Parts: C-alpha cells; structure tokens; sequence
C-alpha cells in the first residue's frame, strides 16, 4: 500500500510538471512568431529606402 | 537447452540467474559467519560455518565476515565457499554442464584474474567461461553504446567513459569511496547521539538504517540552517529489540561524504569532481556526447536526491555552453547482471567463450591473451 | 584565433578548390558517435552513399545551384525516400542532414537542419519511383554540354561507345504547361518499361538505377557521350561528314562487384586520399597486400 | 597561401563617415563581387557592378579602380554622385577614376525602380550580344530570363543624344539590356534577384553557344516559343518547412543567395549580411523504446612555543624534587579576619 | 497489487512525453537566440544617424 | 565481432 | 589529409623477380600514367599503356584493373605474356582482367620493333576519329 | 603540405602553385648578387 501510493505520488507531481512546461512552450512559440514578423517588417522598411 | 550462467559478485551482494532471463534467480549478501558462543545443545543442527542468506539470520550467535573488501578478495576459500553455496545450493545446476559469466572490477592487480580463472576451471570443471567488465555491461544494460558511466558499489566508486563500444583505459577513474565507509561514518556520528553501535550484526542493523531513512541534499548549508532550526526533519527508527531511536539530523550528513571527502579527511576529491576529471582525460571531439549520455548504476546511487545533486555539480563545473543531463533508471541496482544477460544472449559470443581445451595448452593466463 | 585554411585556387577552378576546402573543414560523415544507435545500418549506409554523392557531384561541376535533386529509395519497410532539404547547397551535404520524406513529398523524419523539403523538384522523382518498383536511385543533373544535346531535333547520336551502352533512350518533351497531374501519366508512359537513361527535352538529363553506383556509371557515361556527340556533330554538320555504327551488330561482342562499382570506388578513394572521411564501405579497403 | 580577407573591416577601421544603410548596403555588394571572383566570370575591374544607395539623395557604391575582384572590401569602395564626383572615397591608397560609372548613370536617370547593375564581359555573353540573334529561347534557363532589350554601344556614353537614346529604347519595363558587341547588363531592385538574373543569363549564354556550335542553322534547334503559353511561373517553391508557416512566397532570388552567403560565412569570411531565415544544426532525436527519458530538464593559538610548555613541566617538575612546603590560596574574606 | 502496476505502467508512459516536450522547449530556445540576435544587428543598422 | 577481429 | 604517393616503391616488397633493367623502365610506365592524371586525359582504369620489356620470350607489362591513374605505382604493374595470361602478378589485391590487352597484343605480334603503345579516350581524338575526314 | 590537392582539371595548375611555394623566384640576395649590375638585377626579376 504504501509503495503503490508513492506511485501516486509521482504520477500527479508529474502529470502537473508537462501541464506547466507544455503551456510555457506555447507561449514562447507564441511571441517568436511575434518577432520574427517584426524583423521581417523592419528589413522591408530598410528596403523601402 | 544448454544456457549461459551470470555470475555478479560485489562486495557485500552475489547475485546469479540464467542467460536471457528478465531476472536473477538468487540475489544474497556475500558474508561468512563463524559461531561466537558455547555451543551446548547435543542432537541438534550446528555447522562449522554459516554464508549467505541462512547466515544473516542467525547474526547474533555468529561473527560476520566479508571475503572481498574494496574490489579485492582477501581470502579465497571464503570466496570458494560462497561459489560453491551458488552453484549447488541457489540454483541446484551442474557447474560442469553449462557456461558461466563473470564480473570484475576494470583496474585490479595481475593475481586476481589468473586466480579465478585457475579456480572456476580446476573446481568446478567449466566447460567455458568469461571475465567482463561491471560498468560496460552496466552501459550495454541502458542499452546506448556511449557515455560515461559512474558504477558505485558497496566495495569501490569508478567511472569510465566508453565511446563506440570501447573504453578508454587512460581516463578510467577509480576512488575508493563505497557504501561501507559511509556506514562506518554513519556509526561514528550515531555515537553521538547517545546510540553506540560496535559489533558486526550491528553493523548490519545501520546499514539497514542507512537504506531505509537516508537522503541526499540539495544545498548543504541551507539543510543545516533547516534540521538546526525546526524539528521537522526527524524520523523514527524501530530496532528489532523495540527500541526508538530518533535519526535526526544525521539522515543528510552520512552520504554527504560521498561529495566532501573532507569529513572522512580523505585526501581525493569528490564523485562529481571524479566524474569531470575523466571526461576531462577524454578527447574533444567526443566531450558533448559524454555530457549528453551519463547513467548511474550501483545501489549507493539509490539515495533520494542524488540525480538532481549529481546534475548541479556537474553544470557547477561545465562550461556554459554545455548540455548536461543525467539519466537514472529505477533498476539501477541490478543494471550490470542485465547487461551480462544481455552479452551471454548473443549469436556472436558462443565463440567469444574461452574453450576448455584451449587452456590445457594456455594456462592460467589465456583470459589476458582473450580478454 | 585562426579560420579554418581555404586552398589556394586556379582561375578557372576557384569552386572546385572552394568544394574541397569545405569537406575537408565539414566531414560528410557526422553521424559516427551518439547518432549511430538512431539509425539502424542498412539505412546509415544509404544515408552516407548519397551525402557522398552529392559532395561527389558538387565536386564534378554537375551541381546547378538548388535546383536539382538526387533521390534514393529506403530498402526499410515501403516507400520512404532520401532528399537534400531546400535551401542547402550540394557542398555542405552531410549524412545526417539528408532528409526522408515519404510519397508525394509529406515530411517523416525532419532530420538535423531547420529548412523543409521543396516538393516540386520531388514530383518527378515521386512520378518515376510510382512508374517502376525496380529503380532505386534517380540522379537528375544538368550539365552545360546536356542543354545543347537536349535541344537537338536527332538527339543522341549513338556515334560513340560510351552512347553504345546506354542501349534505349527516352525522350520527355517539355511541356512547359506545369499541369498539376497529366505531367506524371505522360512520365510514366514516356519512359517506358525499361530505359536507364531519360533526356528532357532543353532542360537536362536523368539517370534511374537499382543501385546508387549504377546509376551513376550510367550518368556518367551519358555525360561522356554527350561531349562526344557535341564536339563530333559541332565538327561535323551533316551525316556525310561522320561515319556511324549500328549498335545491334556492336553488340554481338568471392564474386566480383556489380556493374559501375570501378568507378564509384576509386572516387571514394579520391574523396578519402582528400580528407573528407567518408567511411564507405570498400570490397578491397587496401590497395596492397599486407606484408608478411 | 593566405586568400580569405576579411569583407566586413568597418569595425575594424573606423575611419570613414557612413550613412544610415551603409553597414548593410557595402557588404552585401562586396559579397557579389566576391562571387563573381569564385566563378571566374572576371577577375579584373572594368566597373561591373554598382549601387544606388538612397533615393531622397542619389549616391552610388562603385568600386575603386585598379583594385581587383578578390581584393574588394566593403571599406575599400567609394561612393560618387550621379554626376561623377566624389563624395567619400574608401580606405584605398589609389587614383580615382569614374569614367566608366557614366553609363550606369544613364541607366539611373532613366529607371527610379532599379538600385543595381550588374554588367558582364563574359566570353560566352559577348557571344551571344554580338550574334545576330539574340537569345534564342532553346533552353530553360533562357525562359527563366524573360524579355529583353538590345542596344548598339560604341564606347562612349557621356553626349546627351546617346544618352536619352538609350533611356527611350530601353523602355518602362526591361530587366535585361543587351549590348552589342560589348556584352549583357542586368538590372534588379535587389542584389539576390539581380545576381539571380546574372546567373541565369550565363548558363543561357553557354547553352546557346554550345547548341548553336553543336547544329549547324537555327531549324534544327527545334526551338520552343514562351510566348504562346504565357506561364506567370505559378506554382514555384512549394515549401514544408517545421520552424515557419509553409508558404509559396518567395522573392525572386533569397533562397539561391542565402545558401551561397552561409558557403561564404563558414569559411571565415566575416560578412555582416542578415539571413532572413536562422539555421541550427541540433542533434538527431531518438524514438527506440531502448532509450530512457532524463530524470530532470584554530584551538592552539598561532604563536606558541612547544619549549616553553617544556620549560613549565621542567619549573613544576622542579619543585617536584625539592619538596618545598607551600600552602594553597586563601580567600580574601579570610585575608579579611587576620 | 493491481493499482501499483497500473500506476508504474503509467509514470513509464509519460516520461516520454516529458522528455519530448523539454527538447522542444530547448528547440525553442535555440531559434529564439539567433532571432535576439537578428534584430540586434537589424537595430545596430538602424540606429546611425 | 569485429572488436574480436583485430584484438583482445 | 593523406600525402602524394611514392611512384617508385618495389624496394619496399624486394620479393618479385627482376630481369636486366626492368627496376627502371618499370617506373617509366608509371611516370606516364602520373602524367596523364597531370593533363587531365584519363583518370578511370582502362588499358592505356602497355609496355614490352625484352625483344625475346614476349613479355609485357600492363596496368592492374579497377585502379585509377593517380594511384599507380612501381611495384603495382602487372607483367604477363602474349596471350594475356599472368606471369607475375604484382602486389596489388585486386581481380585481374586481361580482356583489353588482346588489341595491344594483335599490335605487338604485327610489329617487333614497335615497343610502346599509348591510348586515350579524350573528347578531342575521339570527336577527331569520329570525323571522317581524320 | 608541399603539395595542394589537384582539381579534376586542374593538377597542372596546383603543380605550379607547389613550385612556388617550392621554389622562390628572387634568387638573387645580397651576398649572391656580386659583379652584377643593377638594372639587369631589376629585368630579370620582371621576366
Ligand atoms: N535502497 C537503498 N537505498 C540506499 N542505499 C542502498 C540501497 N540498497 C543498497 N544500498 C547501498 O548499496 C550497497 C550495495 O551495493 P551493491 O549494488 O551491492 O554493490 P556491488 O553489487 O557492486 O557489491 C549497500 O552497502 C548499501 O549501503
């Protein structure tokens, strides 16, 4: 019993670690499109000229 | 249907099982008793001497003994008699009908091969057998080819590092730093607290206690802060007369000796540090995947904490641009007989096994011309 | 505080010596070390024939930019094919950068590099693997000579030996319409059943082969050819001023390595003597008998 | 043995007064420059290519004369203005010469939309501008080169009359002109599709030349027209990349130039040219069920001396052997009383 | 007996995905930095008057 | 096997 | 980055047997074959040059197949009879093939005082022997 | 190296480039150049 609530133990620290990690990796996809927008716009304002 | 036997032998555990099997049939400690008191019972079951598992239960009528200490046997009829437990009492096979593996330490005198060799033919007539190294089979049981690996046993602490199937033996590291001294260290500062530990089977009692309710540190400084401050970090431990005992402050302080080798006042330097200096000694061009692929194996690294630890130090030294992870499995224990189950398994390592006819014209020494 | 040494370059052959400074600098095998558990050997053998290949054809001056590319078939399991991603030059080609794709050019494995693969010079070679099981490897080149002989209204004359062993060619007329399926049916029956060499009409040359050695004898054969058919017919300018043998009566005319393996070798050779580490695999990995 | 210079000595110098794209626009021309020089395609100045910077205020990089195409730097080219003078001049210990930058002039008065030039002296372009045909269309590459306009030049372009007799022939909408005898001038309102356009124009010339040496008379050639199917080249780069949104558009010469810019950077050649596009090599990932996850992301004071503590056993020793009589302390409360 | 194996079964089957997301992060991290970069050169430009 | 082939 | 190749090493071997100058005019035929690979005419095996080496008992020397101009050495030659068949092999490990000697040998059995024949498949001669008019 | 790696159609080339490295071409030094005159010192170093 107290070996299979360990388990449990594990399993639900885990299981909030991916949760936490996976919106953190959508949010920095997120903004880096954001960025690369705005370089591309810059360049093509350096172009304009 | 002729298999392959394994054969693990380490300081304190012998363990033995079938070539390509998920698991060992017998695991036992490697101890030797000898009875201490007055034997005055006539008719009854005595024995000159007692080993493995029937031994530990009787520690209190018998003095306990270990053939190896440190990777070195130092009595060879001990270590006969603990082959012989093996072979006939453990699994009930014929010694002389099928193979068997062995392990070793990787830096080890001259004698110790030639010696067992000799021995495991003469005795008990094998037909076939092979010398392996612990580590590399540990690497093979992770099943990656490359990394570096750190094997910590109750005899010795070595790492080495492997790329491409092959160890380099320039920046093998050995450090004579194993779970016994840390049990011993354990007893020390038990002392002071008003608990005093000095025969053998007592000895056993705190390496138990040790196993059951011991943990490694994240920040040192910050746990003494902690553990001197709150009485939070206290357990309760039963002995088996049923007295308590309060571990306390000392559950953090005894595997900490594993990264201060100061406490024990021994001169070499830490694990980590060891782990550092040997990817140091490697070549460049190979350092990335020795920082990207390191396993831990033996049962001192079962203490909690001893990943996360193992990773800060290591990062502590690296150079910034370094990756660094450490990869544990939960089997870590029994990694080395995996990996000899894996080795016996194979097409190709039927005439990688020594022949017996071979070693009539040979001698003693035929392992170091094919091993 | 020192870059990497560039060798010095002749007028005429500055990228040559630009092709073979970078592959010595980069070695075209990189996968040796971790990376040699990821793929299993029958498909890191096919991975580094091709990455040698390319740097081979790279070498050559038979490399037109991005705008070509070579592709091999996957012995495992069905369907999954080699490619150089878009935007990578021939000269830094790499064996664990090339790329596998399945059919109609859907990204399986993305491999080591950041770029996408560039379906549209992967539908010819998706049209000629659908035309027939056996052909392996499809090598598309375009050298300056091939334009001119693919523009010709005879096309290639069978006037030399090295025209005499390619036997059956087939022609693909350039539609230039780039509809968006008809062109795959007329490939498919425009090359036919069998026909090692395909010449598209003012656009380059094709080569197919179950093999990667194969096929690239038969390139270059067709490449020699080629030189041979523009300078005799530049010479030449009318049949009465050549003379023509008919190829059907030309003909009449351990176990040892298979067709085009000579040739191939002995460039690994040359790749390995200038220091681009390949370890392809050798029939003979010595060229003298040991010393007793 | 020693041919890598450094392009980008800007940081390095820092001796000259730059404008607001200078750092950009001066390594992105040497950079064609240093390309023109590994092809081969010329190897001794005659001016060939050149750049308008801005458009508010026309000045144009040209490159020192006397100064050879592996030599060019981006410090070591000047800029003039559109009538010939010298604006800022490089870090080059050279006479300045600018006679031949007058007939890229005339090509900047005319076109506001075009900012370089390329002109080629190539044998293979020379030989295809003083044929009696132009570029015929027999291969892909000359379709891929488009319409075109040629021109008789006689060597001088600094009279008026010649001046807007080319700017009225070479028309609104031209991206090749063709000098007779003298050899092909490319026009681009960006570097990569100007050198895009050079290279093709080169591999149409070869091809031309071989296959018109090859047959003799135009007939045979079988040639095709690109005027019957009108194409608009649709359909071109369709792209699968994992890091940005796969889309078709492209310009019409990036993708070509950054591979080959990336060739130069790994070598050592400093340059300072922006990719639009970032490239990491990371290692291979694994999916075998073998692998396994990773479990995370003073007591003695210091000036003492052993002889003295000697010294204190001999003096209580001493009175060991003598035996002399001596009471012990007493109290003070007991000194008090007597 | 039967919930610790099921528990156990089950932290064995997220460790995967764990390890797969964190590469991804990393992946993430890599393409942000030369895009830091990127717009550190681009404002270099930019910034002379 | 090829480890066994040129040595040990 | 491997080195050149010694052109002369039949010292190293010293196990093949030697008649009359055959330790230099050996070398000679390798020379040529470095100097091809030095114009650019040949870098593929073939047979291109065969030599004679007495006027008595008709012996000659040819290239080894499958071994590219750039890599042949002194002690790489293969010596054989009129009728192609091996003598003595030299010390190279490759399969011998002796199938294109057969022109070469028609050539020597017409003339005795012929001693050195050279062939090339260059894109010239080959356009020029293509040409009818020569 | 004492010798570049050829290109397929260029060894001659390397050859050259290799003797000059080999080989310099200003023979003349000041010990060497004894009873020679000076403006036949400045043309040989030119042809
Ligand atoms: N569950 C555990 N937690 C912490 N330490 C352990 C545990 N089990 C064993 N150990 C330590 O590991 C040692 C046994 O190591 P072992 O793997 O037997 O080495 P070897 O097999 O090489 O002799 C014991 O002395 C003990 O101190």
């Amino acid at each position: 019993e107290t070996r299979a609530e360990f388990a449990e133990r594990s399993v639900t620290k885990l299981e909030k670690s991916i949760d936490d990690l996976e919106e953190k990796v959508a949010h920095a996809k997120e903004e880096n499109l954001s960025m690369h927008q705005m370089l591309d716009q810059t360049l093509l304002e350096l172009n304009n000229m | 249907d002729i298999a392959a036997l394994v054969v693990d032998n380490g300081s304190g555990m012998c363990k033995a099982g079938f070539a390509g099997d998920d698991a060992p049939r017998a695991v036992f400690p490697s101890i030797v008793g000898r009875p201490r008191h007055q034997g005055v019972m006539v008719g009854m079951g005595q024995k000159d001497s007692y080993v493995g598992d029937e031994a530990q239960s009787k520690r209190g009528i018998l003095t306990l003994k270990y053939p190896i200490e440190h990777g070195i046997v130092t009595n060879w009829d001990d270590m006969e008699k603990i082959w012989h437990h093996t072979f006939y009492n453990e699994l009930r096979v014929a010694p002389e009908e099928h193979p068997v593996l062995l392990t070793e330490a990787p830096l080890n005198p001259k004698a110790n091969r030639e010696k067992m060799t000799q021995i495991m033919f003469e005795t008990f007539n094998t037909p076939a057998m092979y010398v392996a190294i612990q580590a590399v089979l540990s690497l093979y049981a992770s099943g990656r080819t490359t990394g570096i690996v750190m094997d910590s046993g109750d005899g010795v602490t070595h790492t080495v590092p492997i790329y491409e199937g092959y160890a380099l033996p320039h920046a093998i590291l050995r450090l004579d730093l194993a779970g016994r001294d840390l049990t011993d260290y354990l007893m020390k500062i038990l002392t002071e607290r008003g608990y005093s530990f000095t025969t053998t089977a007592e000895r056993e009692i705190v390496r138990d206690i040790k196993e059951k309710l011991c943990y490694v540190a994240l920040d040192f400084e910050q746990e003494m802060a902690t553990a001197a401050s709150s009485s939070s970090l206290e357990k309760s431990y039963e002995l088996p007369d049923g007295q308590v005992i309060t571990i306390g402050n000392e559950r953090f302080r005894c595997p900490e000796a594993l990264f201060q080798p100061s406490f024990l006042g021994m001169e070499s330097c830490g694990i980590h540090e060891t782990t550092f200096n040997s990817i140091m000694k490697c070549d460049v061009d190979i350092r990335k995947d020795l920082y990207a692929n390191t396993v831990l194996s033996g049962g001192t690294t079962m203490y909690p904490g001893i990943a996360d630890r193992m990773q800060k130090e290591i990062t502590a030294l690296a150079p910034s641009t370094m990756k660094i992870k450490i990869i544990a499995p939960p089997e870590r224990k029994y990694s080395v007989w995996i990996g000899g189950s894996i080795l016996a398994s194979l097409s190709t390592f039927q005439q990688m096994w020594i022949s017996k006819q071979e070693y009539d014209e040979s001698g003693p020494s035929i392992v170091h011309r094919k091993c | 505080t020192n870059v990497p040494n560039v060798y010095p370059a002749a007028p005429q052959g500055g990228m040559a010596a630009l092709n073979m400074s970078l592959g010595m600098v980069t070695p075209v095998n990189d996968l040796r070390g971790s990376d040699s558990i990821a793929y299993d050997k029958g498909e890191k053998l096919l991975r580094c024939k091709l990455a040698a290949l390319y740097r081979l054809a790279d070498l050559f001056g038979w490399s037109h930019l991005i705008y070509n590319h070579i592709t091999t078939r996957v012995s495992s399991e069905q369907e999954h094919f080699l490619i150089v991603p878009f935007g990578l030059l021939y000269s830094e080609v790499t064996a664990s950068s090339l790329v596998k794709i399945n059919l109609q050019g859907d990204v399986v494995d993305r491999g080591s590099t950041n770029l996408g693969v560039n379906q549209a010079g992967f539908t010819l070679h998706s049209a000629v693997y659908a035309a027939r099981p056996d052909v392996k490897c499809v090598v598309h080149i375009h050298t300056p000579a091939g334009a001119a002989v693919s523009a010709m209204k005879c096309g290639l004359l069978p006037i030399s030996p090295e025209a005499l062993s390619l036997g059956e060619v087939a022609y693909h007329d350039y539609h230039g319409i780039l509809v968006d399926e008809e062109e795959k049916v007329l490939i498919q029956k425009n090359l036919g059943p069998k026909s090692k060499v395909l010449i598209l009409r003012n656009h380059g040359l094709v080569s197919v082969g179950e093999s990667v050695e194969e096929a690239f004898y038969y390139i270059h054969n067709l490449v020699v050819a080629c030189e041979i058919q523009v300078r005799t017919l530049a010479s030449a300018g009318g049949p009465d001023n050549l003379v023509l043998l008919d190829p059907g009566k030309y003909k009449a005319k351990p176990p040892a390595w298979q067709i085009g393996e000579q040739e191939f070798e002995a460039l690994m050779r040359m790749l390995d003597n200038l220091g681009y580490r390949t370890g392809y695999p050798y029939r003979y990995p010595a060229l003298r008998e040991k010393s007793k | 043995f020693s041919m890598m210079t450094p392009i980008n000595d800007l940081h390095t110098a820092d001796s000259l007064n730059l404008a607001k794209g200078e750092r950009l626009m001066r390594c992105k021309i040497s950079s064609v420059y240093r390309l023109l020089d590994l092809y081969g395609w010329a190897q001794l100045s005659d001016t060939y290519v050149t750049l308008r910077v801005s458009k508010e205020q026309d000045h144009f990089l040209i490159s020192p004369k006397g100064v050879s195409c592996s030599e060019v730097t981006a410090s070591s080219l000047i800029k003039v203005n559109i009538l010939g003078e010298v604006v800022e001049k490089g870090s080059s210990c050279f006479p300045v010469d600018t006679t031949g930058f007058c007939l890229h002039s005339a090509i900047y008065a005319a076109r506001p939309d075009v900012r370089c030039i390329i002109h080629l002296h190539t044998p293979a372009t020379a030989a295809v501008s003083a044929m009696k045909w132009g570029l015929l269309p027999v291969s892909h590459n000359a379709l891929l080169v488009g319409d075109m306009a040629y021109f008789d030049f006689n060597g001088e372009m600094e009279q008026e009359a010649d001046r807007i007799n080319l700017q009225k022939c070479l028309g609104p909408t031209c991206k090749i002109l063709v000098l007779r005898n003298h050899g092909v001038v490319a026009l681009g309102d960006t570097v990569e599709e100007a050198f895009y356009k050079v290279f093709h124009l080169q591999a149409a010339c070869e091809i031309q030349v071989s296959a018109l040496s090859s047959a003799g008379g135009v007939e045979n050639l079988i040639l095709l027209e690109q005027e019957k199917h009108r194409p608009h080249e649709v359909g071109s780069v369709q792209w699968a990349g994992s890091t940005f949104g796969p889309m078709q558009k492209s310009r019409l010469g990036e993708h070509e130039f950054e591979a080959l810019m990336r060739m130069l950077d790994n070598l050592g050649y400093r340059t300072g040219y922006p990719y639009r596009y970032p490239l990491v090599q990371e290692k291979t990932k694994h999916k075998s069920e073998v692998e396994i996850p990773a479990t995370v992301t003073q007591f003695v004071p210091l000036y003492t001396d052993p002889q003295e503590v000697l010294d204190m056993r001999n003096k209580i020793r001493e009175q060991n052997r003598q035996d002399v009589k001596s009471a012990g302390p007493q109290s003070q409360l007991l000194a008090s009383v007597i | 007996e039967t919930r610790a194996e099921f528990a156990e079964r089950s932290v064995a089957k997220l460790e995967k995905t764990i390890d797969d997301l964190e590469d991804k992060l990393k992946c993430t991290k890599e393409e942000h930095l030369c895009t830091q970069r990127m717009l550190d050169q681009t404002l270099l430009d930019l910034n002379e008057m | 096997q090829e480890q066994f082939k040129k040595g040990k």
